């Protein structure tokens, strides 16, 4: 939602 | 290659000065840092391998290096507060502002993705963003002709980070930069791609999550309408947001939400009240509840679009927040309405299930639906048609429960309770 890991 | 390294080896490179080395190194810790089952983020943080990241984005000269170390720190600051801290303590954030012109597409897109990260945050860390000087080079990759040449993904990760920074409250967003972002907004609520829409929206409906003027700031921009077309959209995740946006709106001033009427709201609450995922029916009953809050030529538009027995049906029937935003609707209604609204508002068919949820195990809606009663009562005391009202209570058990309400914890439901028994 608030952050985003980048896979 | 460099797929599954331990963070000894990692920092082993890292420590070398052999600039590919510490190339396949930073490579292998991305490689670390984005598998899915558990990143070991906190031990790359213990490792110290932070501000050695943080210098390689400044190597121009080797373009890897900085997309490599940029990913880590991406990752990195997507967990915890204390994880996205120590980012912010290396010194990242003026160093990703300045990544946001770099000549490489995927480099200066990973930089609008840490940012983004870093503002997600919270209010200290947005506005610690917006300080360093983010937002104009952040527009700067918005300020093309057509968005439709931009990359999807490209384009998508600048919307989410901008809606990051209009994200958050106590404090809200400095209103200049709100006022700086809004435009780009306005122009990306427009676009076709349906996750931009649904960020858009978000970035909306956290603007207008606030005081009047706020809204206001939002509301001349002339949003609104778009937010109704959007409102009726098929896809969830694009109506969630713009309901969000539309209810948020309606809690403002009696102008604004007349604003909300014209651009022809009303018509998507048949579907939104009987919406299947309960979340939307809770919000629109909500938006609803500060629909009929305003005046009575408002409620007499919500009368006209056919919605009160729209109201009576999740008054009936639907999961109990829903109700609770519908008793709440009601209440507002005869609280506002004229005598021949009220009126029409009983021949819909309200008592009945107002009646039933007085079996309720909660004290304020209880409050609420006596409320509403009397104020009924006292329309039909104008009409002089109190007993029928009171006998049309009776024969569908209300005042059964009325009565046994005088026997009530609280002191307000009793003192009502005994009141409309005594008078009615």
């Amino acid at each position: 939602r608030k952050k985003k890991n980048k896979a | 290659g460099t797929v599954n390294w331990s963070v000894e080896d990692i920092v082993k490179g890292i420590n070398s000065n052999n600039l590919e080395s510490q190339l396949q190194a930073t490579q292998a810790a991305r490689k670390l840092l984005s598998r899915e089952k558990q990143p070991p983020i906190d031990n790359i943080i213990r490792a110290g391998l932070i501000p050695k990241f943080v210098s390689f984005l400044g190597k121009t000269d080797c373009s890897p290096i900085q997309f490599e170390s940029a990913w880590a720190l991406t990752n990195i600051a997507s967990g915890t507060s204390e994880q996205t801290k120590a980012v912010v303590d290396g010194g990242a954030i003026p160093a990703f502002i300045s990544l946001l012109a770099s000549p490489h597409a995927h480099i200066s897109e990973q930089a609008v993705w840490a940012l983004g990260n870093i503002a997600g945050d919270g209010s200290a860390f947005r506005d610690l963003v917006i300080k360093h000087g983010a937002i104009d080079p952040l527009l700067a990759l918005l300020a093309v002709p057509d968005l439709s040449t931009l990359a999807c993904g490209y384009l998508r990760n600048l919307t989410w980070t901008l809606s990051n920074l209009c994200r958050n409250k106590n404090p809200a967003p400095p209103l200049d930069a709100v006022e700086q972002i809004l435009p780009t907004l306005v122009r990306l609520l427009h676009h076709n791609d349906p996750e931009v829409l649904a960020d858009s929206c978000w970035a909306i409906s956290y603007l207008t999550d606030g005081p009047n003027e706020r809204i206001e700031m939002v509301v001349k921009k002339g949003v609104v309408p778009q937010l109704v077309k959007l409102l009726g959209a098929t896809e969830l995740p694009i109506v969630t947001p713009a309901l969000r946006a539309i209810g948020n709106i309606v809690t403002g001033t009696d102008e604004q939400t007349q604003k909300v009427i014209d651009a022809g709201a009303l018509a998507v609450f048949p579907s939104l009240l009987t919406n299947p995922k309960t979340n939307i029916q809770k919000e629109a009953t909500w938006t609803m509840s500060n629909i009929t809050a305003g005046r009575q030529d408002q409620i007499q538009q919500v009368v006209n679009h056919g919605l009160v027995p729209f109201l009576v049906g999740v008054l009936s029937k639907a999961d109990f927040k829903t109700q609770k935003e519908a008793a709440w609707a009601i209440t507002n209604y005869t609280s506002g309405g004229t005598v021949e609204q009220i009126v029409y508002l009983v021949h819909c068919g309200i008592i009945e299930p107002l009646m039933n949820l007085l079996s309720a195990k909660d004290t304020k809606i209880i409050q609420v639906i006596l409320d509403a009663i009397s104020n009924i009562f006292q329309a039909a005391e104008k009409l002089g048609e109190t007993e029928k009202l009171s006998i049309m209570i009776e024969e569908c058990g209300g005042l059964d429960k009325i009565e046994a309400l005088q026997r009530h914890e609280n002191e307000s439901v009793y003192k009502a309770s005994l009141n409309l028994i005594e008078k009615y």
